[PDB]
């Protein structure tokens, strides 16, 4: 066996020389780190051999009302004590959370073919509100509006196409990269107030600078007031989109910083951080737990829906022309992000490997990265994950630990690690 | 691996000049032998101009360089002639403040090539502000200095060549031939322009501000599918198409939804040889190319930056870390398929920002290159890699790794986000390379010696 041909001159090294090797401390002296079997064939208690193991330290269960104390995964922590090359496996527990609360916030491109959206628009806060009734009892909505980077090439700059990006009829307002018009709240008719006293505006290059202001809805927290529920961000719009690499025709070669830069609720720094890549995106909108909802129109399906192949909770829904159909399509999109959970994983140390296997309805089960996937959830539905943890000979000299959670969850589990590589 | 890393030699320029941001050999003879470098910047002294930016010269030898400001234009903003009546008073026809010149410099024998694409002009007609960029060209030992904006054209708007910004990118053939790369042409489906030095001077009128260039090379307008591809974004330029014409190599980062890709142009007739594509939406493959033999069989190759290339970690955390391809010129062809790749491995490191053909750095008979991650490194500095050329391509592996060996700012030094290399300026036998840090307005040069 390998426990022999390893050699261990000592117990520190038989341990790491495989999960069955044990090591005597009562025939060359290498030979004291044999398989467990053969050294019996050793006082069992002269034998040292340190096993891993899982403990739980957190466990509250699944729940059946604040959404502080309102839980969907289970456990929320646990240590794992690993043996080198041995594997530790715990089961994580997902059910969806019945009645459980939504922000929604709406991100709406202003730029002028949008002005017919925008008289549809200005109803949709208490149409909303009257149609989420169906799908929980805590609903908030939100309002921000973008058009683009204030600076040239992006904008024509004379004095008045900058008083009026527009025709001289059409009475557009200046041109601006995002305000935070509404931060979120539980009353429609504000929403609906507000939203009718915004004026249209316009700009020269046909896609938007959305991206500058999904990262600041997404960076932005008090601001903007998103609470730990559902977060949905409906990003809608009838062009495609910027992004990093765009700003430096107008001289912007400073990458988006990811940090909020709103005062008196307008994002200031268009002119200085370029607009976000589409990774930067995927990872603040991650962090922050929004899922988000592309409602766009039919032309531009296609750029976005590749786009939603790349940000994780996302969903793409045709726009009506004037948005005249865009509650169906929230809660279609809703629906559809609602129905399938995602697992994400923390950064694991050098020699630490993650596995899932997940256990969903009607006995669908994932392996490989399907693994991190359950699809087809109902409300109160329970789906499980195995998910698999194994260190190789000694990473650190400490304790790790990561986190586990699906995509646009508060919650996570808590996997603390603790490496065994020496005996007692 | 035989580059002086630890002594190499710092440029300095104006704080918050960005000087640095290009980067260029100059050689007339190897006894005027110096570097240049971008500034765009920098505060001149032309009337009425604020930050016009300047290009700066910077003498090669023994003793501590010292640069200095080239005076391309001395003047401010021209008039429009229609306007010193009126009653409204003098109007300037031109912009010349924050019009970034010395954005781009390229230089060729004893000429140089300084761009100001941020450069906008209001027509001699309607009131615009259409930033159709402009270059200016020096020739004969800094005799004789002429303006080129091919841009500038009777063609106005962004539905026209209005928003071009000719002079984005630029390169000069082995001719001297001027190319042009304008990624903002007929709504930002983006252009390639090309005109010879004798052209643009037997056509040069400051009297007029379009200055239609016969003989001119351009890219032609298409439909409105193609809108919003920025043709032009970068170009270089090597010979693929079998003869003694060297052909243009040009991004085009947001083409095809964004997945990007890159063209070679004929060098004779600017028609259309070879498409190479991106794999990632919104990866901008082709931020950066470059076209150098780095296999030794005499045939130029292709190299292509997408710094904004995502893929997955082993654990399954996806990152920004970008990616170059490089397509090998075979006799038949090119194959569409990438011959090799590399990856990035710093988080928004932006590998593959800058490429630049080295030359041959340890003479083994093989071209290496330089591919800068301006946000790499353990402080987010930058970082410039050197890869070896060999029989089948590029290794995987960097040969030598440079970084600024000052600390950290609180704002980016961008190192490596300019790059030129594949010329010898002390005269040594081995190339050297310069590389800009505009963040901090510095450009470095490293000398290339022999080294085992
Ligand atoms: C090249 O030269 C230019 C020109 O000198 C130089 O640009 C200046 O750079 C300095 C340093 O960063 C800037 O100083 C800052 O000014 C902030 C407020 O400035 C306002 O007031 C300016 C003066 O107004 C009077 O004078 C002008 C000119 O005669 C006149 O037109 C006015 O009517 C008025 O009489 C004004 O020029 C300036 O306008 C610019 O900026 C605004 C942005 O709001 C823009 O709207 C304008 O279009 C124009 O671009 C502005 O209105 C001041 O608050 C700030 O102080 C804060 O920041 C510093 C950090 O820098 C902190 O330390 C401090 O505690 C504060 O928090 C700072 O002092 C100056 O404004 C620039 N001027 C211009 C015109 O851009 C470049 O730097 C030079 N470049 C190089 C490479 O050398
Ligand atoms: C690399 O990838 C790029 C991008 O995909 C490829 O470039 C594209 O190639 C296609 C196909 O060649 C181009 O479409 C064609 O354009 C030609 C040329 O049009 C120009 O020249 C004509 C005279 O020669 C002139 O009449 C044209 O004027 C019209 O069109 C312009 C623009 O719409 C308009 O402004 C004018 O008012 C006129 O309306 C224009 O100046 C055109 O002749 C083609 O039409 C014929 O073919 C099509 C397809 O079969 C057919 O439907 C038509 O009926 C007609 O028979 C066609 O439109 C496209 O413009 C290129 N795009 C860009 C951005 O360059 C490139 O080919 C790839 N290279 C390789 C090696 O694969
Ligand atoms: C998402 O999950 C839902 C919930 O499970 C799921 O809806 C269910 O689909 C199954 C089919 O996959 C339905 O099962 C049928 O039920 C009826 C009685 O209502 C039976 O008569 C059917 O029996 C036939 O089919 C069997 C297939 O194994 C045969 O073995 C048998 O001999 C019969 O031929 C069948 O069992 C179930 O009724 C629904 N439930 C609801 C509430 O609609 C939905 O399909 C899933 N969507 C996906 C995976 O895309
Ligand atoms: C032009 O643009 C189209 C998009 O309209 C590009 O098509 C896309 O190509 C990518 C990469 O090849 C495809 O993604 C890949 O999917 C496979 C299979 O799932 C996977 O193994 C890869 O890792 C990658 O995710 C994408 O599906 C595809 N999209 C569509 C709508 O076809 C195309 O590649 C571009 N270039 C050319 C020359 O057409
Ligand atoms: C919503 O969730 C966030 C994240 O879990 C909470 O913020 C954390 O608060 C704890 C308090 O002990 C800190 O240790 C963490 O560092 C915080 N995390 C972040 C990212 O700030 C927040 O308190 C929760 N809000 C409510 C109302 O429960
Ligand atoms: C997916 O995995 C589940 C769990 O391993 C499988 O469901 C079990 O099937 C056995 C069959 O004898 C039952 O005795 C168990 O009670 C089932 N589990 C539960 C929790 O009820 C299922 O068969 C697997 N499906 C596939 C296609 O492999
Ligand atoms: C690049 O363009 C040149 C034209 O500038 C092409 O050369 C022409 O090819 C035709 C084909 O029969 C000849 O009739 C012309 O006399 C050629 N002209 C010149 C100036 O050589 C050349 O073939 C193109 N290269 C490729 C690879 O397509
Ligand atoms: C919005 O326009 C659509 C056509 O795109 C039309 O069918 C619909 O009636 C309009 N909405 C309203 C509220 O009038
Ligand atoms: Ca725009
Ligand atoms: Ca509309
Ligand atoms: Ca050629
Ligand atoms: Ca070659
Ligand atoms: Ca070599
Ligand atoms: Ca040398
Ligand atoms: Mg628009």
């Amino acid at each position: 066996n390998r426990c022999l041909k390893a050699n261990a001159k000592s117990c520190g090294e038989c341990i790491q020389a495989g999960p069955n090797c044990g090591w005597c401390t009562n025939m060359p002296t290498s030979a004291r780190c044999d398989d467990l079997e053969a050294l019996k064939k050793c006082p069992p208690d002269d034998i040292e051999n340190p096993r891993g193991s899982k403990d739980i330290k957190k466990n509250k269960n699944v729940t059946n009302l604040k959404p502080e104390d309102i839980t969907q995964i289970q456990p929320q922590q646990l240590v794992l004590r690993l043996r080198s090359g041995e594997p530790q496996t715990f089961t994580l527990k997902f059910k969806r959370a019945e009645d459980y609360p939504i922000d929604l916030y709406y991100l709406m491109d202003l730029s002028y073919s949008m002005k017919d959206d925008l008289e549809n628009v200005k109803s949709l806060g208490t149409d909303l509100m009257n149609e989420m009734r169906r799908i929980t009892s805590d609903f908030r909505i939100g309002f921000g509006s973008f058009v683009e980077k204030t600076v040239m090439p992006y904008i024509s700059t004379t004095p008045a196409k900058l008083r009026n990006p527009c025709t001289s009829e059409q009475n557009c307002t200046t041109p601006f990269s995002y305000k935070n018009v509404l931060s979120l709240t539980n009353k429609g008719e504000v929403f609906n107030e507000l939203v009718g006293k915004q004026r249209i505006s316009g700009n020269l290059d046909s896609p938007e600078g959305g991206f500058d202001a999904i990262m600041q809805v997404a960076v932005c927290g008090s601001l903007i007031g998103w609470r730990n529920v559902t977060r949905l961000l409906v990003f809608s719009t009838d062009a495609g989109f910027h992004f990093a690499g765009d700003g430096k025709l107008g001289g912007i070669v400073l990458p988006n910083d990811g940090q909020c830069h709103l005062e008196n609720n307008m994002y200031t720094m268009s002119h200085y951080y370029d607009y976000p890549s589409i990774a930067h995106l995927v990872q603040k909108l991650s962090e922050n737990n929004i899922q988000t909802i592309f409602a766009v129109t039919e032309e531009f399906q296609p750029v976005y829906k590749e786009l939603k192949n790349l940000i994780p909770k996302s969903a793409v829904g045709t726009l009506s022309a004037n948005s005249s159909n865009v509650i169906q399509l929230i809660i279609d999109a809703y629906n559809s992000l609602s129905s399938e959970v995602i697992l994400e994983n923390g950064k694991l140390s050098e020699g630490v490997t993650i596995s899932y296997k997940s256990y969903c309805k009607n006995g669908v089960n994932g392996t490989g990265e399907n693994g991190r996937k359950c699809s087809n959830i109902s409300i109160g539905d329970e789906v499980q994950f195995e998910i698999s943890i194994t260190s190789n000979k000694c990473p650190k000299k400490d304790s790790d630990s990561f986190k586990i959670r699906p995509l646009g969850f508060t919650e996570e589990v808590e996997v603390i690690l603790q490496y065994i590589c020496e005996c007692e | 691996f035989n580059l002086d890393a630890e002594a190499p030699a710092v440029l300095s320029g104006p704080p918050g000049s960005f000087f640095g941001f290009s980067v260029e050999f100059y050689r007339p003879g190897t006894d005027g032998v110096s570097v240049l470098v971008g500034a765009p910047k920098a505060n001149t002294s032309q009337p009425g101009v604020l930050q016009g930016g300047a290009v700066y010269l910077c003498p090669w030898g023994a003793s501590p360089t010292q640069c200095t400001p080239i005076e391309f234009d001395s003047k401010g903003s021209r008039l429009l002639e229609s306007s010193l009546s009126s009653s409204e008073g003098e109007e300037p026809v031109e912009y010349k403040s924050l019009q970034w010149f010395g954005a781009t410099v390229r230089a060729h024998g004893s000429s140089i090539l300084a761009c100001a694409p941020l450069y906008s002009w209001r027509t001699e007609k309607e009131p615009l502000s259409d930033p159709v960029g402009t270059c200016y060209l020096s020739t004969d030992n800094f005799t004789r200095i002429l303006e080129y904006a091919p841009c500038r054209s009777d063609f106005s708007w962004a539905a026209g060549q209005g928003y071009c910004q000719g002079g984005f990118s630029a390169e000069f053939t082995k001719t001297g031939r001027v190319v042009l790369g304008g990624p903002g042409s007929y709504f930002w489906q983006g252009q390639i322009l090309s005109a010879t030095q004798e052209q643009i001077a037997e056509s040069y009128y400051p009297e007029y501000l379009i200055n239609l260039v016969q003989g001119q090379l351009q890219t032609r307008q298409a439909s409105s599918i193609y809108d919003d591809s920025y043709l032009g974004y970068s170009v270089a330029v090597g010979e693929f198409s079998g003869d003694d014409t060297e052909d243009f190599v040009a991004g085009v980062p947001k083409g095809n939804l964004t997945y990007g890709y890159v063209t070679i142009l004929n060098g004779s007739d600017i028609r259309s040889l070879y498409n190479f594509s991106g794999e990632q939406m919104a990866s901008y493959f082709g931020y950066a190319v470059a076209a150098t033999d780095v296999n030794g069989d005499g045939l130029d190759d292709l190299l292509v930056g997408a710094p904004l290339l995502m893929d997955r970690t082993p654990d399954g955390r996806p990152q920004e870390v970008g990616r170059v391809y490089v397509y090998l010129q075979h006799p038949a062809g090119i194959e569409p398929t990438p011959t090799l790749t590399l990856t990035g491995h710093d988080e928004f490191g932006r590998f593959g920002s800058s490429l630049t053909p080295l030359g041959d750095l340890d003479q083994d008979g093989y071209n290496d290159v330089a591919i800068g991650a301006p946000f790499g490194g353990e402080t987010q500095q930058g970082v410039v890699f050197v890869f070896p050329g060999g029989p089948g391509g590029l290794g995987s592996k960097p040969s030598q790794v440079l970084q600024p060996l000052w600390a950290a700012s609180h704002t980016p030094d961008f190192f490596g986000s300019a790059l030129r290399g594949g010329r010898d300026l002390d005269g040594n036998g081995y190339p050297d390379l310069i590389v800009g840090s505009f963040g901090v307005d510095k450009a470095v040069v490293y000398r290339g010696r022999p080294v085992v």
